[PDB]
RNA sequence: ACUCUGGUUUCUCUUCAGAUCGCAUAAAUCUUUCGCACUAAAGAUUUCCGUGGAGAGGAACAACUCUGAGUCCAAUUUUUUGAGGCCUUGCUUUGGCAAGGCUA
């Protein structure tokens, strides 16, 4: 009634290696530490592509879940309960 | 530690000259003296002035209120 | 996948993908004192977790405790392990791989083996108990194997329906037992970092007969999910420990408001849960849907007719819901096993940290190179199989891979206690069901079938083909010492290779079993106790081996110590008659033997460090500080070999030429003893001069190993030969008014009280006393049987303390079937583990000297 | 906000004094509107209602629009419309010609 | 109902933020608001034409940053 | 809002706000519109498909969901 | 509202009265508040006894179950050395009731006993004019004496929000007597039963069940004893 | 927050029930074991006392509590906007797309 399900799968991805896309193209693929209920992600030990092609590896990153344009989780998680 | 608008009652505590950015607009950033916020971050300036970075006109804007919509950055001097 | 497995919350899909990520799971020992709530816990987990498997009404499902015996003797005998999936206080679920480990204090051992798979412990606690024996010695446990400690103080609700103590005396009662955890850990360890408050998580609270689980930040969010703009880990924050809460100024201080307002434990936890309990027990018909709509909960109207503790269970499982607080507190303050991977190889592996393969331990991949590492040796039910139980550290294992298991004796220059082995199956075993996996990654725990055969204890399963620099882990090194000595024999004697193939199936089932065959053919089982030694008896005639046996009467392994220097410089020639040893026998400093027992001191130091122990601790010279060179029957044993052999009279070379038998020799000797053959104790055997032939073909192996162990004997008899017997440390826990009962029956037993403390919160009295394991057999027949059944003893090995007689005393006639006195006892209990042991009827001092 | 009171009609105080009380005004006055709207374009018509979010039923809209070529400017005529009121810049009361 | 940003891991940490219009900003951490805005002692600005301009303490509104990446280790 | 629990499983086409497709199966949404789609493929102008898996769509970004294919068994 | 019907099939009770039911028939129980009282004492234990040929001091006595083994016509091997074997007490009935695979060659047909069961520490409340919640003199005092957040900081507890039950008392004045329902013997534990014939209750079961009273002469402990030889072959 | 099930009691029948079918406990018979069988044990069968469930049939009064189902949010973080306009190439499906630079 609260909190939805994309969140809980979300908060089910922390741990994982997770590769999300922000607003200006860049994607970052790595451990996702934690994650929040606005989309809030701390993750680390990041392999960044940037829009030209470059590859840069950040290892503590923050991004605020407002410019996340999608998350890509693992399909481990396409067994998660709050999935059923 | 410092919370946001507690620095921001700093500021205008200690009528410094802040220059705040811009959302989206890289080019123009603002001068002034900070008299007041709120709780939405609008801001008014007493002598506020534009600064482009191609132009670098300085053009005087008097006491303006700021939305908090569009601000990026409060700098000083 | 492919197996018929019952309907649970999660799916073993998301189980076996949550195996693969090994942050996402935690290796958890639940330890604690018999019957204080594991086993019930682990239930309301599985409960929580599997929507079909329901407790009974009127009697508690274990779903643990598997066995015949447990179920038959209400006492957790074995560990139990169960991998789950539990969802977090934030809905994360995590991989929990839980060990139910028997609470009963004969028993310890299987705590250790699942204290060495495991990262972390869960310590429970009865609220109305408190600390008691196997809690302490468990906390002592598991943070000496380093292991992180977590307290949950199950049965809150004795508190309230048993005790009934007003909400404030009860969070006293629950303050008292988590101060007494963090005394006990401030004791066994130097580190003050891991302080137990449930203001960190470190201590949850539960009642596992109605499922009652919280932390403090578990019941916080049952305020957040009621009213929503809380934020609870803040309110988890205030909640516990002299906190008040102003509810004029809306704020939580630390001086209290009206001098008479509450903690907000108290406040918004114990008075809640008070309440939530005496409206169902006291007012159901009247009162209890009011309060219940006043929760949020609806029980249906065939769910308000239930029983009174039916529906305290089932309210409380709509009010608390899942147990979350335990996962909260797990995966916060327990180790990731990522994280846990490097203290868990600094301390279980021989190789160490800075091995090669050390370090590829501590990253704990599943891509790497395999290091399997098993404790527990699990029976199938037709007694036949046996499937090997531990955790992957490295690497996969893989069913049907052919992989090399390594035992206890394989070093790296002994590499013939490994065997290649195909591991036949791989199951991740929960208690009643095994999910069969194709592999296993590492941090995982799982049962492997087909590595069975070349391993008694404690297995190192590593790949053949690589790792040929693959060291052990360590065995398991033991909480107690299994000490009752049951001699075993076949009724009908034809039927001795079945018994044979039984002792050898306890030997698997028991870690801390010792099956030997003494000289005169008996067969000898070591225990930790009766009950111990009544369920090894029970599987080796039942399960096992399905034949009659005879047992004999139980009795205790005995030591040896010395008591004064010996009194002539005692000396053995080597059958070629060179390579006389000179040694004296001295008695150790007090203090000593428990130093070199409990690794305060190692031979795995340097020279530098041992010599500066033993020089500022016990008034030893440097002279003999440094020339100690071995410790005793093992590595850690209560006795000291040094050589005060002057470089002026001997050639130190030539002496380290044979250093090795004369420390083989001497470690032998100490194994068995010239007394009774049973192991020397708290003996310093220094070695005063040593002849040593000149070339190595004269000197070394047949000649100097068992000269070495004639010279030891020789010096141990001319020092004055005492026994040792076992003490049990006794834990009685008794009512008031039976203390004077306990008292009676330690009196007829030889048991000295120690102290008779009550305790604090509840009517009971701890009387903890010190008999003799030898008079301990039917000691808690007796205390329960005088005491009506009230009184209640536990008594687990403490220390060696010397014999009241003298037992090379031929002047004492013993009449063979009369209880002794105390002062000839070791003159009886020589010479008759003599005639057990069948050696000769008297052991002279002249024995094995070269003069007679 | 310091009034969570049930009966709100605070919001056509601002719609008689405040800022958006220039759109109630041709919700009675009847009068042609236009509104500046955010892809560049001009929306003329006659606001029937709206509220806070200044979401409008506009209704016979001229819409004015510009196109490169260097820019000529296009016309449709539409009969009646929801238009969302995040996609407005400004909105504008025709003025008096006479 | 506006839950804190979980910041407490990069308190007076050498941060590298991101602002929105292709900006970038270097400086330590000093707090935050449930809304992101972040407070920086020893700000550099560090914009794209590649000399670095160091201001002090400045305040940056939460809309506008993309990222954090902690410099330092946390 | 029983007019997405409708489309729960159906393989839909997620057309966003930068111009890319999300061929996905729709598994989840909240009051934010935030997409989980699982098993879902990038189509972009040029034509490539991109697989990307378990795709967690913030709502910000979405523009319009339609069906392309049936539920799978 | 109390019972099925007219057929007297099933019974539910409201709490009130099972406690005054339970208070009138305080003199038929024993006011046990577990079965920690028949350790050695149980069917269980009988069981054992009665297959081991051994009798529990307060307890039945049976023919053998086995043709017993006559220590006389064993033949002194190695194993039954008697100078091998170290006495120290007598190994009683009872420890071969308590451990029958430890302290029996033969365990045929033996049943483990339960072990303890944790000590019910329920205090009966004598006085009720006493709170329900009380801190009885008969509990051991706990003698008195953390990472506490600062009071500077801005945790504020919202409007709404107060503690679960706070209208609701800790206490009433059928507290007490629900929470000694608890501890109460069958058939008071129970709100809700299913109606027994007369015959089928023993009101004096649970009598010969206990131990026999101190002081009671000799015909009245073998009456004990031969009641509870009948129990344990009915069971 | 509007609508359709299901009831409860009692009498009887039929079938299943190794589940404490019974929080109680009988008797008979057979076999075995020792005594030398009320004062004795084992195994098995049977009968009784008399249960639970399901199904069915009657007849008494309750009919929508319960078990279900059908039936107040524009100010950073999502849904009341940083949106729109210019320049070069690859192809133009001559509509323009893709990438980058911009300007606001
Ligand atoms: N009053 C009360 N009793 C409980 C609670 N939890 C368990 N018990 C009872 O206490 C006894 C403890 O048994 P278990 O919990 O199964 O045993 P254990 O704690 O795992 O300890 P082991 O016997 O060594 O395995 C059981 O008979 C339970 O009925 C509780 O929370 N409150
Ligand atoms: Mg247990």
């Amino acid at each position: 009634m609260s909190i939805g399900v994309p969140i809980k799968v979300l908060h089910e991805a922390e741990g994982h290696i997770v590769t999300c896309e922000t607003n200006t193209g860049e994607v970052y693929r790595g451990k996702l530490i934690e994650a929040e209920d606005n989309m809030n992600c701390q993750m680390s030990n990041i392999t960044v592509t940037y829009r030209d092609g470059r590859v840069a590896q950040l290892e503590q990153v923050y991004i605020r879940g407002s410019k996340i344009r999608f998350l890509i989780l693992p399909d481990m998680l396409k067994n998660a309960p709050m999935l059923k | 530690m410092v919370q946001p608008i507690n620095l921001i009652f700093r500021y205008l505590q200690n009528r410094s000259r802040i220059q705040v950015w811009l959302y989206e607009q890289v080019n123009m950033r603002i001068e002034g003296c900070i008299i007041g916020f709120d709780e939405y971050m609008n801001l008014v300036l007493d002598d506020a002035e534009e600064i482009h970075s191609k132009t670098k006109s300085r053009k005087q804007l008097g006491r303006i209120m700021l939305k908090g919509d569009n601000i990026t950055l409060l700098q000083s001097v | 996948m492919e197996q018929t497995l019952p309907v649970t919350v999660y799916e073993m899909d998301f189980l076996a993908d949550l195996m693969d990520n090994s942050e996402l799971i935690r290796n958890v020992t639940l330890c604690g004192h018999l019957h204080h709530g594991k086993t019930c816990f682990v239930d309301c987990l599985i409960e929580q977790t599997h929507p079909e498997i329901r407790k009974r009404y009127d009697q508690d499902l274990c779903y643990t405790d598997i066995l015949f015996t447990e179920q038959e003797r209400g006492v957790g005998i074995k560990s139990t392990p169960v991998t789950v999936v539990l969802p977090d206080t934030k809905g994360k679920s995590y991989l929990f791989n839980i060990m139910d480990t028997p609470g009963h204090v004969n028993f310890s051992d299987e705590v250790t083996a699942g204290l060495r798979i495991s990262d972390g412990v869960v310590l429970f606690i009865d609220a109305a108990e408190g600390v008691m024996l196997n809690t302490e010695r468990l906390i002592k446990h598991a943070v000496q194997e380093r292991l992180a400690v977590t307290v949950c103080i199950n049965k809150i609700d004795r508190l309230i329906l048993e005790l009934k103590l007003p909400p404030t005396d009860a969070y006293y009662k629950l303050r008292h037992i988590v101060d007494e955890v963090n005394g006990l850990i401030s004791m066994y360890s130097t580190d003050e970092n891991l302080i137990l408050s449930p203001l960190l998580g470190n201590v949850c609270f539960s009642s596992s007969q109605y499922s009652i689980c919280f932390t403090l930040g578990s019941f916080a969010k049952i305020y957040a999910d009621t009213f929503g703009d809380i934020n609870y880990q803040e309110f988890a924050k205030r909640l516990w420990g002299d906190i008040y809460f102003n509810p004029k100024t809306r704020k939580f201080t630390k001086k209290a408001p009206t001098s008479s307002s509450q903690r907000s434990f108290v406040e918004f936890i114990l008075e809640p849960l008070y309440k939530i309990l005496a409206q169902v027990v006291g007012d159901v018909d009247t009162s209890l849907p009011r309060t219940l709509d006043e929760l949020g909960i609806h029980l249906t109207k065939e769910e308000l007719k239930l029983n009174i503790r039916p529906l305290l269970r089932l309210v409380c499982k709509k009010f608390f819901g899942e147990f979350t607080g335990f996962v909260d507190m797990c995966v916060q303050h327990i180790p990731s096993p990522k994280v846990g991977a490097k203290p868990k190889i600094e301390h279980t592996y021989t190789g160490g940290v800075d091995s090669d393969l050390g370090e590829a331990m501590s990253d704990c991949d599943p891509d790497g190179p395999l290091m399997c590492h098993t404790t527990k040796m699990y029976s199938t039910d037709d007694g036949v199989q046996f499937h090997a139980f531990g955790r992957v550290l490295s690497g996969t294992i893989h069913a049907g891979q052919p992989v090399k298991v390594l035992g206890e004796n394989y070093t790296l220059e002994d590499e013939e206690d490994s065997q290649i082995c195909t591991v036949g199956r791989l199951w991740i075993s929960v208690a009643r069901y095994h999910i069969e996996v194709n592999r296993v990654p590492a941090g995982n725990w799982v049962l492997i079938e087909g590595v069975d055969q070349p391993i008694v204890k404690t297995a190192t399963i590593t790949e053949p083909r690589g790792n040929e620099e693959a060291q052990i882990f360590r065995p398991l090194k033991f909480n107690t010492t299994s000490v009752i000595k049951i001699a075993v024999e076949p009724v009908n004697p034809s039927e001795l290779p079945k018994m044979l193939d039984g002792l050898r199936k306890v030997n698997k089932s028991y870690p801390s079993l010792t099956t030997k065959v003494e000289e005169s053919g008996e067969h000898v089982i070591l225990g930790t106790g009766e009950l111990y030694l009544d369920c090894v008896m029970h599987d080796l005639r039942k399960m096992y081996s399905e034949i009659d046996i005879k047992v004999a009467d139980p009795v205790v392994t005995f030591c040896e110590t010395v008591v004064e220097t010996s009194s002539l410089k005692c000396f053995a020639e080597t059958p070629n008659k060179k390579n006389k040893i000179t040694m004296i026998a001295e008695p150790l400093e007090k203090g000593l033997a428990e130093d070199i027992e409990n690794e305060v001191v190692q031979i795995t130091w340097n020279r530098k460090k041992l010599g500066e122990f033993f020089q500022t601790k016990y008034d030893w010279d440097l002279l003999a500080a440094r020339s100690i060179w071995a410790f005793g029957p093992d590595a850690t044993g209560p006795n000291i070999l040094v050589d005060d052999t002057l470089p002026s009279e001997v050639d130190k070379a030539l002496l380290g030429s044979v250093k090795d038998s004369i420390v083989q020799g001497f470690q032998w000797g100490t194994r068995e003893g010239p007394l009774c053959d049973e192991l020397i104790r708290n003996v310093k055997f220094k070695i005063l001069d040593a002849v040593v032939a000149q070339e190595p073909l004269h000197r070394g192996g047949g000649q100097i190993i068992p000269t070495a162990r004639r010279v030891v004997y020789s010096a141990f008899l001319m020092a004055t030969p005492r026994l040792m017997e076992p003490y049990y440390f006794v834990e009685v826990q008794a009512p008031a008014d039976c203390v004077s009962a306990v008292y009676t029956v330690l009196a007829r037993r030889r048991g000295h009280v120690t102290q008779d403390a009550p305790i604090p919160g509840s009517p009971l009295y701890t009387i903890k006393a010190f008999i003799p394991a030898i008079d301990s057999f039917g000691f808690e027949t007796d205390l329960r049987t005088h005491t009506q059944g009230q009184a209640f003893s536990l008594s687990v090995f403490h220390h060696w303390q010397i014999v009241p007689g003298d037992p090379l005393d031929k002047s004492i006639v013993i009449r063979p079937l009369e209880p002794q006195p105390a002062p000839h006892l070791a003159r009886e209990f020589m010479i008759k583990t003599r005639r057990r042991k069948g050696l000769s009827e008297d052991v002279s001092i002249s024995k094995f000297f070269d003069d007679p | 906000e310091m009034t969570p009171e049930e009966l709100q009609k605070r919001e056509e105080e601002e719609f008689n004094t405040g800022p958006l009380s220039v759109l109630t005004q041709s919700v009675k006055n009847n009068t042609q509107v236009l509104i500046n709207c955010r892809n560049n374009k001009k929306l003329l018509g006659r606001v029937k209602a709206f509220d806070r979010h200044c979401n409008m039923v506009l209704e016979n809209v001229k819409e004015m629009w510009t196109e490169v070529s260097k820019p000529v400017n296009k016309d449709r005529y539409i009969s009646k419309m929801f238009l969302r009121g995040d996609s407005v810049i400004v909105v504008l009361r025709n003025p008096l010609i006479a | 109902k506006a839950h804190p940003p979980e910041l407490k891991k990069f308190m007076d940490k050498k941060l590298s933020l991101k602002l929105n219009g292709g900006r970038h900003v270097q400086g330590i951490l000093r707090g935050f608001d449930p809304f992101m805005n972040l407070v920086i002692d020893e700000c550099v600005e560090m914009a794209t034409s590649g000399q670095q301009n160091n201001i002090g303490m400045v305040v940056i509104r939460g809309n506008s940053i993309i990222m954090l990446e902690a410099l330092e280790r946390v | 809002s029983s007019k997405m629990l409708q489309h729960i499983d159906y393989r839909m086409r997620c057309i966003l706000q930068d111009g890319r497709i999300f061929i996905g199966t729709f598994k989840a949404f909240d009051k934010h519109m935030n997409l989980i789609l699982c098993d879902c493929d990038e189509f972009r102008k040029r034509e490539e498909k991109r697989v990307l898996g378990l795709v967690l769509l913030r709502g910000e970004n979405l523009v319009s969901m339609t069906v392309e294919g049936p539920p799978p068994k | 509202k109390y019972v099925n019907g007219s057929t007297y099939q099933r019974w539910q009770f409201t709490l009130p009265m099972m406690s005054t039911l339970y208070r009138l028939a305080n003199q038929l129980l024993t006011d046990l508040v577990d079965d920690n009282y028949f350790y050695l004492f149980d069917l269980k234990a009988f069981f054992t006894s009665k297959a081991l040929n051994m009798a529990i001091p307060g307890g039945p006595k049976f023919e053998p179950l086995v043709r017993d083994i006559n220590l006389q016509d064993e033949d002194w091997n190695e194993f039954n050395d008697i100078n091998k074997i170290i006495i120290r007490q007598p190994i009683r009935t009872e420890y071969k009731i308590a451990f029958p695979y430890l302290y029996n060659n033969l365990p045929h047909h033996v049943h483990l006993t339960w072990y303890h069961t944790p000590n019910v520490v329920f205090i009966k409340t004598e006085d009720p004019d006493l709170p329900a919640f009380y801190f009885d003199p008969l509990i051991n005092p706990i003698s008195h004496r953390e990472p506490l957040p600062d009071d500077d900081e801005e945790f504020e507890l919202p409007e709404f929000v107060e503690p679960f039950l706070k209208d609701t008392p800790l206490y009433t004045d059928n507290t007490a007597n629900g929470i000694a329902l608890l501890w109460a013997p069958r058939p008071f534990n129970l709100r809700s039963g299913r109606t027994r014939r007369a015959l089928d209750i023993p009101l004096v079961k649970n009598w010969y069940r206990e131990h026999c009273p101190a002081g009671q002469p000799v015909k009245v402990r073998v009456s004990y004893q031969k009641l509870l030889k009948y129990y344990v072959l009915n069971a």
